[PDB]
RNA sequence: AGUAGAAACAAGGCC
RNA sequence: GGCCUGCU
């Protein structure tokens, strides 16, 4: 007999065992070497979607630019950019008509948010490309180096703490003559207007890795600083026009996702009669970000804004305007090995306007002499469509217009549609007398979606009778199936330290017993794996065993030193106490009880050099890049012990050029330091004002002496001292 | 005295004192956050890579002249190469064991009544009374249910200024509290914590996760009380009901 | 008017006041006499301030300089001249501090004697006007009031002066300095009267220079400028456009739906060439095990000694010679390590104690094994161009590879029961719950099903051994390492036992990237001659080591034992991934308390221990010659746990790619069998979309087979 | 305090059609003897009462309409607005 | 050789 | 041969 795992969904209905059917068990997939193939695939493959449309040559930047929109309808099934304009605009017409005051409310409340916004909001953001330096950095790091570069050049409105003024500043940079840069090998440099007009709407690429579901690597784009904060006011509208639409899935989460599927089909079913068929697709959109034409986004939104102040237009019209002129950096390069001369070579990419072709493949010399023609300055025009989903939120808008198209008011016939819409991603539930009017219905649809430039994807769709359906991993069948494969990966040590790995841990265990249906006995069986591997990763053992680490003997010693032993954490080497009815608790707290004094004391010590809170926001939030979604950030529950250190950072910097970027760290940790104990609220919540650091720091320093003389240690010598101290450091700066 | 004393020694050299002098207060924040360090795409590869290193953890500089740099067969307990981009230097995960069993020793009484929360979590499970377990297809339907059982009806920038005027009460700036329940918070918050001296972030951090009301859409069958949605793990399941009844009530 | 604050007031003044105006963010061009007003209030502020002292008495010590010495305490200290944020920092510091009550307003100073703020204001109209009109602002105030005004008079409630009178003298000549010094200027047609509290700006954000260009060339076709643009869609009503293209456009952009039946679904199509190989890091199914019967526990002991006190357990060494050959590396380096590796071992037997860890001597025969020196030295594109063999890294798609029968039956014994308990778990909190209790009868019941499975041997196998690996490759980066395959199992006597597989040289590994490749070579011992299904060991050399004797009925087999010799190669994060393994477990675990909760939602009662026992029910989980043969929940326990395993073990981007693309046919056909009516837009698609993840991994086309056969099996 | 002033409901005969309006999301709710409370529609409509009514509003001068075809013996109470923390008095409708 | 698979590793750089 | 780094 041979063993056939899958003859189970001979029994076991499909949903039913969809767990079984993903590999999530093994190392996911990830990229190599450089992604600039995929990112020169991708640029070729966004133009030739639009090959018809018609070509210009931009005045300012010089690179040739291919608008599509208004083009010649599709004759053909394949991917087509060629929206037309006043299909868009009436869709988005109805879509207010349907909710009406839906446009006027949302701009009010981002023009709130736009006029009271701060400069700090673009610090909160992950990996940015920083054009001061052509790469990719910090979004505080590139924002610091940005606005550094405008002061020296004379751009100083920043300085009113105003993300308006930011704006105003960066838009005031693209008429200036010449800007000036700095470069360490310290040089100073000067890009003339086209430089940095490039460099400002330039995008750079990367490869995605860890990408589970499909047998080949994409490519994603990162913005630069000038346009983050139009992109921004832009999702800030976008979603709360989104928080207004049912049939929108994207600001929400998966449960509402799944209460809101649910809730679509019993509408659907349920009022369908007995004379009307019903038929759900599961929809998949085929190049979904490459058919999206910027300029079309800015229909929509000068198309949202009518009837509202001019600069509030003008500013959220700015982003889109940008994205239509968007380069796209190549990449890496390229890496070629002799193994003749047996040695390897590493080109930049932006040598491939002027490399010769004997080197590369012949599909790699197709791409690259496909993609030439739109190289300017080692970086490509990408001018057609969206490159990786920026604008996530105007898109499901869009798909939410296609979606409420089809109220029955606008068909005006029989059938009649309606589902919901997640980028990239559509359930579309669609009722009709008889199977015609299911077939005319579902065809009107792909018409329409046509004419918007959004395609639905053919290979990856099928439709079959409501009542069993999937979206986004959520398997639908008469009622949601857990799947917990999803949620696989999630299961080890997070990474992030003792205390907070342990803490993640029990309460992903408990999050997936919530959620995703985890069994009672795989509960428990899922928490004796995790603290073995806990304490096989962190070197700290029961304590009564022999297992000789390179933490074994001090952990043996505060074992044979504890007289209540049951009181000591995992960490330390002590029993486990978790259970079921314990995965709410934190470590510390479950335990405290059993702690002998004299270890209690020594754990939860303040004075420990282990601890480090640096803000509010990094107190007890971890961020866990899930498997099959972006990253996402959980607060977990956990005491602040000795156990909450964090790890050592990269130190390859030392090798660097960019060496002087860690004795800035420090000296501006250092101040950072000073004013905090200058000011203890400087971490909770982050000062304002338009005075310098000296002002206010030897300012309080001659109230705070004085008061403190007037109750407190200070003596009259000490605050005369502090006093002529404070004079003598005014006297400095001003020298 | 001291803390002036460093801010001279920082405006002594030129490049701090440039620093110092040209930043404004706006910018604090950026500045703090400017870091080379990238954010980890993969924690749990190079948490399980790191602490195969000898020194793998960070720790302030103090740590040099509390604990001994070796132990009893002269195993390393921290190093003086500090971390990249900080004074703090690397040290071996020895050194925290260590300081759990020769390090100095504090009361650790108040922690109870810092961590409010969670050691009211743990006094409301002790009490707890369990019940048979019921077999029967239960229908879960999704609802927006409140996490936190000890919220004070307050959100969070409401009570923000509460938290601010009792852990820092000379940074509250124009703000002062108008309504009597939060008078009545900030006078017992602040009784009770008059000389904790654990840190003043993360007594606020949990001022606001006790007073903040923060809600989450879940999938309930039944319940649907603040003591009881925190426990839905283990009172709710597939095809089982376990009855419960928290210690408060 | 400016001119009068260029010419008399001192810089520190006109400096604070030019910062109070940006305080607020309007301009001094348009309105300036609010300027010279607010200063001169500063600097009254300022010359009332200062030149009054005090010491540890009260009654002020008035000094028109202050002599050097700790006796430079200030009588009045100024709360104006601050940032709004500092003079409320003041404010709270002073009333935390001397415990009096917190004003609404800013004041200007505070005082010690009568512990209490003060607010001066000079105003040109009279002090009996402006002093109330001031009060009514502050609600129920204890701090005093003061203020003058240009005439001369002075005013205060209580009667109250706190200080000295000369210093008032000075406060009203400065005044009248004033005065009759804009007598010189002639400023009254407007000083009494010059601010009325106008507060108003507009937000202008104005597109304009090269940006205005861009938004010229960021519009539909035929239009000219965003002005224009706008405009029309200001302009712009629904007149029914869509339903104009869409009568107009072609009539072949359609999504005709083929009705999906039976005999529609054709089976996926295999790769055909060369037999596919064997890629696992270890021997699965021709493992051996030498065992010493220690009581020690899975990551008790030393491995060094473990490993040497099991092979003396062995008699019947030969000397090593080759029997299959790698077909391309060179056997005899193999061979020579082998030996090394004996007379090392041998060479720590001899001295005081087993080392914890051992590292190995750089032979050449090491050297070549590990891929030493063989990565091309890095160098710059300028000074190798014109080498003709300079071109890019091969980037083509895997060569293809058919599948065998040997993946199929590995998979068969890798579900079978065997006579040891591979799994020693942790503890838990003692069950307090009847819930905690049914899960610990169940989770009991489970591991009484799997822990005697060839699947647990193999996850506790690749656990140990990338653990070990990744720790040695983090610790001894440089050296090679040597490592024995350990695993402890319990019998079933309950005597705990250990067993050695072999050995794995690490070499050198530097590994900076996720991807990079650390290289090893692992030596396991065997029974199963290598002659019968050489396809199988395409990257092995395998060598004769010894002879063993197994107890059986024919006499005594005396049977050959051979040594299976390989390089292979792992990365950081395959290493990471594979000493995860335990997880499936839980995979398969998960899936069968699901179907146990499913169908006990049924019957209102817990159903595990009659499934478990009775094992009347069984599911279809393999197909016999005969037919479809099922088995009970133990063994579709064990085969979930086998297939995760073997997910974690054979993981590639093509099994990725075809589960999920399989996964979309296995939903349609599901839905087909549920008389659901499916249908599809192109299955050709799909189906060609499912066939190019099948390359040459062994494990993806087991799956295929597998899928094909069911696909066979149902639709009937 | 926001409140609610429903209009319409009166007689109606079996198979004919009621305008009913709530003057100021939004809900309808109705109350006869015998049961309780039951939830009419929010647009979302309890299954019930699907495709016999329709729930509108108009945002511009605050009202939320219940048009109601096709009614019956058992569509006979009191109809009652309701917004989120907040309902009308009512309006009895008899069919 | 080996790992791996649309490009890479099989140490890097600095003296 | 000596020393530096391991997400920069």
């Amino acid at each position: 007999m041979d063993v056939n795992p899958t003859l189970l969904f001979l029994k076991v209905p499909a949903q039913n065992a969809i767990s079984t059917t993903f590999p999530y068990t093994g190392d996911p997939p990830y990229s190599h070497g450089t992604g600039t193939g995929y990112t020169m695939d991708t640029v070729n493959r966004t133009h030739q979607y639009s090959e018809k449309g018609r070509w210009t040559t931009n005045t300012e930047t010089g690179a040739p630019q291919l608008n599509p929109i208004d083009g010649p309808l599709p004759e053909d099934n394949e991917p087509s950019g060629y929206a037309q304009t006043d299909c868009v605009l009436e869709a988005m017409a109805f879509l207010e008509e349907s909710h009406p005051g839906i446009f006027e409310n949302s701009c009010l409340e981002t023009m709130e948010v736009v006029q009271q916004t701060r400069v700090d909001k673009l610090t909160q953001g992950r990996q940015t490309y920083d054009w001061t330096l052509n790469r990719n950095q910090p979004a505080a790091t590139a924002l610091a180096n940005t606005i550094e570069v405008f002061r020296s050049n004379g751009l100083t409105a920043n300085e009113s703490g105003r993300l308006i003024d930011f704006l105003k500043d960066v838009m005031e940079s693209m008429d200036k003559e010449e800007m000036e840069i700095t470069t360490h090998f310290k040089k100073k440099q000067r890009l003339n207007k086209r430089s940095y007009l490039i460099r400002a709407l330039t995008l750079n690429t990367m490869t995605k890795d860890a990408e589970r579901g499909k047998l080949k690597r994409r490519a994603i784009a990162t913005p630069g600083m000038q346009i983050r904060g139009f992109v921004y006011f832009v999702e800030t509208l976008a979603r709360s026009i989104c928080e207004k639409l049912e049939q929108s899935g994207l600001p929400v989460g998966g449960n509402e996702k799944k209460a809101k599927l649910a809730n679509v089909v019993r509408k659907m079913m349920t009022n369908s009669q007995d004379t009307e068929l019903s038929f759900t697709i599961t929809g998949d959109n085929t190049k979904w970000n490459e058919n999206q034409n910027p300029r079309m986004f800015l229909a929509m939104i000068t198309y949202i804004t009518r009837n509202q102040p001019e600069w509030f237009r003008n500013v959220l019209s700015i982003a889109p305007i940008m994205f239509s002129n968007k380069m796209a950096r190549l990449g890496k390069g390229y890496m070629f090995e002799s193994k003749s001369m047996k040695l390897r070579t590493q080109i930049p990419a932006e040598m491939l306007a002027s490399i010769d072709l004997k080197y590369f493949n012949d599909s790699t010399r197709k791409k690259i002499e496909k993609i030439r023609p739109l190289l300017i300055d080692g970086t490509a025009s990408l001018s057609p469509g969206m490159m990786m989903g920026m604008f996530n939120m105007l898109s499901t808008v869009l798909g939410v217009s296609i979606l409420n198209l089809g109220q029955k008011r606008y068909t005006k016939t029989t059938y009649w549609w309606d589902g919901l819409q997640s980028s990239d991603d559509f359930a579309l539930i669609v009722n009709a007398p008889n199977h015609e009017g299911i077939q005319a219905g579902v065809d009107r649809f792909y018409r329409t979606c046509k004419l918007l430039g959004i395609n639905m994807s053919k290979k990856k769709s099928y439709i079959n009778r409501t009542g069993t359906f999937e979206f986004t991993s959520f398997f639908y069948r008469y009622g949601f199936v857990a799947n917990f494969s999803m949620e696989l990966p999630s299961f080890g040590v997070s990474g992030i330290n003792e205390s907070a790995d342990m803490s993640i841990g029990v309460t992903v265990i408990k999050n997936n017993m919530i959620n995703n249906d985890l069994g009672p006995a795989t509960a428990q069986m899922a928490l004796q794996l995790f603290i073995k591997d806990y304490r096989y990763t962190y070197r700290c053992h029961r304590g009564d065993t022999q297992i000789q680490t390179r933490r074994s003997f001090e952990i043996k010693k505060l074992w044979e030193q504890t007289r209540s032993k049951a009181g000591l954490l995992v960490s330390d080497g002590g029993p486990n106490l978790y259970n079921i009815r314990n995965l709410h608790i934190p470590e510390v707290c479950l335990k405290w009880e059993l702690m002998d004094e004299d270890y209690q004391g020594r754990l939860c010590n303040p004075l420990n050099p282990f601890v480090s809170h640096k803000e509010i926001e990094s107190v007890n939030n971890a961020v866990m890049m899930p498997a099959h979604g972006p990253a996402k950030n959980m607060e977990y529950d956990a005491v602040a012990t000795t156990h909450s250190w964090i790890p050592k950072r990269n130190r390859s910097i030392l090798n660097t050029s960019q060496r002087g970027i860690l004795e800035d760290e420090q000296m501006y940790q250092k101040c950072c330091n000073l004013f905090e104990k200058f000011f203890p609220s400087s971490s909770y919540r982050r000062p304002v004002g338009i005075s310098s650091m000296v002002e206010a720091m030897v300012s309080r320093a001659r109230i705070d002496a004085r008061i403190d003389f007037e109750s407190g240690r200070i003596k009259k010598e000490e605050f005369a001292e502090i006093m002529k101290i404070c004079s003598t450091i005014e006297e400095l700066r001003r020298q | 005295m001291e803390r002036i004393k460093e801010l001279r020694d920082l405006m002594s050299q030129s490049r701090t004192r440039e620093i110092l002098t040209k930043t404004t207060v706006d910018h604090m924040a950026i500045i703090k956050k400017y870091t080379s360090g990238r954010q980890e795409k993969n924690p749990a590869l190079r948490m399980k890579w790191m602490m195969a290193m000898k020194y793998p953890i960070t720790a302030d500089k103090r740590i040099m002249e509390m604990i001994p740099e070796r132990n009893e067969q002269g195993q390393t307990l921290w190093s003086k190469t500090n971390d990249a981009g900080s004074d703090r230097v690397m040290v071996s995960p020895l050194a925290v064991t260590w300081w759990n069993r020769n390090g100095p020793t504090t009361s650790a009484v108040h922690y109870p009544k810092i961590y409010k929360t969670y050691f009211e979590k743990v006094e409301r499970l002790k009490h707890g009374t369990f019940g048979p377990v019921h077999f029967r297809n239960q229908v879960k339907i999704r609802r927006r249910v409140d996490i936190n059982p000890g919220h004070a009806d307050l959100s969070a920038k409401e009570a923000q200024d509460v938290i601010m005027e009792v852990v820092f009460p000379n940074e509250v700036g124009a703000r002062i509290l108008t309504s009597e329940s939060q008078l009545t918070i900030t006078k017992e918050k602040k009784e009770e914590l008059q000389d904790c001296k654990i840190s003043p972030l993360m007594v606020a951090y949990m001022l606001e996760r006790e007073l903040v009301r923060k809600t989450r859409f879940l999938p309930v069958a039944g319940g649907t009380s603040s003591v009881y949605i925190e426990v839905l793990h283990l009172t709710q399941g597939t095809c089982w009901e376990q009855m419960y009844t928290p210690g408060g009530e | 008017m400016e001119d009068f604050v260029r010419q008399c007031f001192n810089p520190m003044i006109v400096e604070l006041a030019e910062k109070a105006m940006k305080e607020y963010g309007e301009d001094l061009k348009i309105e300036t006499n609010k300027f010279a007003a607010i200063c001169t209030h500063l600097e009254v502020c300022f010359m009332y301030s200062d030149f009054h002292f005090i010491n540890e008495r009260g009654e002020s010590i008035i000094v028109e300089s202050g002599d050097p010495n700790a006796l430079l305490k200030h009588r009045f200290e100024i709360i104006e001249g601050r940032d709004r944020t500092m003079a409320w920092t003041v404010v709270n510091s002073i009333c935390n501090t001397t415990g009096a009550e917190k004003p609404k307003f800013l004041p200007d100073l505070y005082d010690y004697k009568e512990n209490r703020f003060i607010e001066i204001g000079v105003t040109r109209r009279e002090v009996h006007i402006y002093y109330l009109e001031k009060a009514n602002k502050i609600k129920s105030e204890k701090t005093h009031i003061h203020i003058f005004s240009f005439t001369g008079e002075e005013m205060a409630t209580k009667a109250d002066y706190t200080l000295d009178e000369e210093s008032r003298a000075r406060i009203k000549t400065r005044l009248f300095t004033i005065r009759q010094e804009m007598a010189s200027r002639g400023l009254w047609d407007s000083f009494r009267q010059s601010e009325r509290g106008e507060e108003t700006i507009e937000e202008r954000f104005e597109i304009t220079g090269t940006m205005r260009r861009l938004a010229d060339q960021s519009l539909p076709p035929n239009f000219s400028s965003l002005e224009n643009f706008r405009a029309y869609v200001d302009g712009f009503e629904p007149n029914g456009y869509i339903e104009g293209k869409l009568s107009q456009m072609s009539k072949e952009v359609n999504a005709r739906i083929e009705p999906f039946l039976k005999t529609t679904p054709r089976p996926l199509r295999l790769p055909d060439g060369p037999p596919c190989s064997q890629r696992s890091k270890f021997l699965l199914m021709d493992a051996l095990k030498l065992s010493i019967e220690d009581p020690s526990h899975e990551g008790e002991g030393i491995p060094l000694y473990d490993a040497i006190k099991c092979m003396r357990t062995f008699f019947g060494w030969k000397e090593p010679n080759v029997v299959k050959p790698h077909e391309k590396g060179i056997n005899p380096n193999y061979l020579l390590a082998w030996k090394q590796v004996l007379a090392e071992l041998q060479d720590i037997e001899n001295e005081e104690k087993i080392p914890k860890t051992k590292n190995m001597k750089k032979t050449s025969q090491l050297k070549w094994a590990l891929g030493e020196n063989m990565a091309p030295e890095k160098v710059d594109f300028d000074d190798c161009k014109d080498v003709s063999d300079l071109k890019q890294y091969d980037s083509d798609e895997p060569e293809l590879r058919s599948l065998a029968s040997w993946i199929q039956s590995e998979f068969n014994k890798a579900c079978e029961l065997t006579d040891s308990s591979w799994i020693e778990l942790d503890e838990i909190g003692e069950d307090v719950a009847p819930i905690e209790h049914i899960a610990s009868m169940r989770r009991n019941y489970f591991t009484a099903e799997v822990s005697h499975c060839r699947a647990t041997e193999y996850i506790m196998k690749g656990v140990y051994i990338n653990t070990a690996l990744l720790n040695a490759s983090c610790a001894a980066m440089d050296d090679f390492q040597l490592i024995p395959m350990i695993s402890k199992c319990r019998t079933k006597e309950g005597r705990r036992k250990t067993n050695l597989y072999g050995f794995i040289i690490k070499g050198r590994s530097h590994l900076r990237n996720d991807t990079d490749v650390v290289n090893f070579v692992s030596m396991e011992f065997s029974l199963t001659d290598p002659r019968l299904e050489p396809h199988k060991w395409e990257k092995y050399c395998v060598l004769e080591i010894g002879d063993m004797l197994l107890r059986s009925a024919i006499g005594q087999v005396s049977r050959p034992m051979f040594l299976y010799v390989r390089t292979n190669g792992t990365s950081k994060i395959k290493m990471k991934w594979g000493m995860e393994m335990r997880r499936c477990l839980l995979q398969s675990l998960q899936q069968i308390e699901s179907m146990i909760e499913a169908e006990s939602s049924v019957k209102e009662k817990d159903m595990t221990k009659e499934f478990f026992e009775n094992k009347s029910e069984t599911w279809p989980i393999g197909e016999s010659p005969k037919g479809v043969e099922e088995g009970s929940i133990g063994k579709v326990c064990r085969t979930l746990l086998a297939k995760s395993v073997f997910n974690s073990l054979y993981a590639s981007p093509q099994l990725e790619g075809f589960s999920a693309e399989s996964r979309k046919l296995l939903l349609i056909v599901q839905a087909l069998r549920d008389n659901l009516e499916p249908g599809t837009f192109d299955l050709g698609g799909l189906y060609e979309a499912i066939e190019e993840c099948l390359i040459n991994d062994p494990w993806v086309l087991l799956n295929a087979s597998w899928f094909n056969s069911f696909l066979t099996h149902a639709l009937r | 305090q926001v409140q609610l002033q429903e209009s319409g409901g009166g007689l109606v005969q079996a198979g004919a059609s009621l305008r009913l309006s709530c003057t100021a999301p939004m809900g309808w709710f109705r109350q006869g003897p015998g049961k309780e409370r039951e939830f009419v529609a929010a647009t979302y409509y309890g299954d019930f009462v699907k495709g016999r009514f329709t729930i509108s509003r108009d945002n511009a001068k605050n009202t939320v309409y219940l048009q109601m075809n096709s009614l019956k013996p058992e569509d006979t109470a009191v109809y009652y607005c309701a917004r989120a923390d907040y309902w009308g008095q009512g309006t009895q409708v008899t069919v």
